[PDB]
């Protein structure tokens, strides 16, 4: 019964609920490698100012 | 013990080569033909004619102290006089301040890297063989 | 594009020669800046009054919060399309997160300017108010100083466009691949146009101080 | 007379330019709160 | 090539001449944008 389910992939139905449907503590940092980003406009906010 | 991999020196030209050889050909063409055009807008029959003070080879002086920063003697005052010297003023804005990004990435290194040692990659690649007495 | 400015540079410089081989109309130029300033206040207030500026992806009301919705977002209404209900226009304010950062004092006013039109609503404001003296250059007239104090009505609301613009897009990040509205730029497109009336005050401020001075 | 401020609108949006590049031009604001 | 030859044929319209070195200059532009796209489809 364990394959059906499995098979049927509610388990990860399940795994984005208890997990990822509770996605609660909004920090999402992951960090990137790439130093090709463009500054961003709030990076030179107050120079305006 | 393997070869000493063949580190090239550099020559006496060796600030020229931060820019291939084809730009500096290419932007000495570029150079001449700003200029002319500023000479050609210069001399238009201003409907005395003694009023511009951009001459022949003038106009070129004016378009080499734009182009290092130095600065110059006289502006263009006409809507076409200056609408060609901010173009080239953004043309070398761009080009030699990019020049320096590359003049300073020679002066960081020059070690070859004379592949991977504590050899463990002749465990691991194919390439290189090996063997003892 | 530097050889593309070359001919460019080039082919105006043949016309004008052609044009003298062979503003105008003062006084007009005056009835010109009303029509100028006049749909220069339309365009201003109706950005402002736009529940659209920006297209994104987010949600239209929580606590619905299915994954994420596609939003017709703008100030106050971040109102929601393409969705299970479309066009349910929520209103938004700051929100308590963790620990707030309250010592970011310089965030929380920062904070307290954004939900706000403070900057936005001064630009309809002197735009107005520059509305207002414009049509006094005829009644009760003559005093010919306070046509000079309009214009700067006018330049001084590009500069409470120009702020708002800057903490909105603050805001936003304060990827996605998010959009803009087409009412957006119009608050844009009028700080072109507010700062292209005001000069021409000064025109006819100076000129009729030419007459003045004779 | 007065005939004092060079700066019309094509030559303060042209000081403008150039101010942003790195070549400078004759005119200058000379006077106070204008050169500031 | 024309035009420098009209300097005598047909003649003292001498405005004509002004648009022949139009044409020489005009060349040159025509001449160095394509020496950019052949280096540039070499690498290309």
């Amino acid at each position: 019964a364990v394959l059906k389910l499995s098979e049927q992939g509610v388990l990860d139905k399940l795994k984005n609920k208890w997990w990822y449907d509770k996605g609660e503590c909004g920090a999402k940092d992951s960090g990137s490698k790439e130093k090709t980003s463009a500054l961003s406009l709030s990076n030179v906010a107050g120079v305006f100012y | 013990m393997i070869k000493k991999p063949q580190k090239s020196k550099p020559g006496v030209f060796s600030f020229l080569d931060p820019l291939a050889y084809e730009i500096w050909m290419c932007i000495v063409f570029a150079y001449i033909g700003v200029s002319v055009v500023l000479f050609l807008v210069s001399r238009f029959s201003p409907y005395s004619e003694s009023t511009n003070e951009f001459g022949i080879f003038n106009s070129l002086w004016f378009s080499l102290g734009a182009f290092m920063q130095q600065g110059c003697d006289i502006s263009p005052r006409s809507l076409s006089g200056r609408i060609v010297g901010g173009v080239w003023w953004f043309f070398t804005l761009i080009i030699i301040s990019s020049y320096t990004a590359n003049l300073a990435a020679f002066l960081t290194v020059e070690r070859m890297v004379s592949p991977i040692e504590s050899a463990e990659d002749l465990s691991k690649q194919t390439e290189i063989a090996y063997g003892t007495l | 594009i530097l050889v593309g400015g070359l001919g460019l540079a080039m082919l105006v410089a043949l016309i004008e020669f052609c044009y003298k081989s062979r503003l105008f109309d003062r006084g007009v130029q005056m009835l010109l800046t009303t029509v100028g300033a006049f749909a220069a206040f339309s365009l201003m207030t109706i950005a402002v009054g736009t529940d659209y500026w920006l297209y994104s992806r987010g949600v239209c009301k929580t606590k619905k919060k299915n994954e994420e919705v596609m939003t017709h977002s703008g100030l106050w209404r971040t109102c929601c399309l393409e969705g299970n209900f479309k066009g349910l226009c929520k209103q938004i304010d700051h929100f308590p997160e963790d620990a707030d950062y309250e010592a970011d004092t310089a965030e929380y006013f920062l904070r307290a300017v954004r939900a706000s039109s403070i900057f936005p609503i001064l630009s309809v404001i002197l735009l107005f108010m520059g509305g207002l003296c414009i049509a006094a250059s005829e009644f009760y007239k003559t005093r010919h100083n306070i046509i000079l104090s309009a214009g700067i009505f006018f330049v001084s609301a590009g500069l409470s466009n120009i702020i708002g613009i800057i903490v909105y897009i603050s805001a936003n990040a304060g990827k996605n691949s998010y959009s803009y509205g087409w009412s957006f730029y119009f608050g844009a497109l009028s700080f072109i146009i507010a700062e292209m009336v005001g000069v021409l005050a000064v025109h006819m401020f100076i000129d009729r101080h030419k007459q003045l001075t004779g």
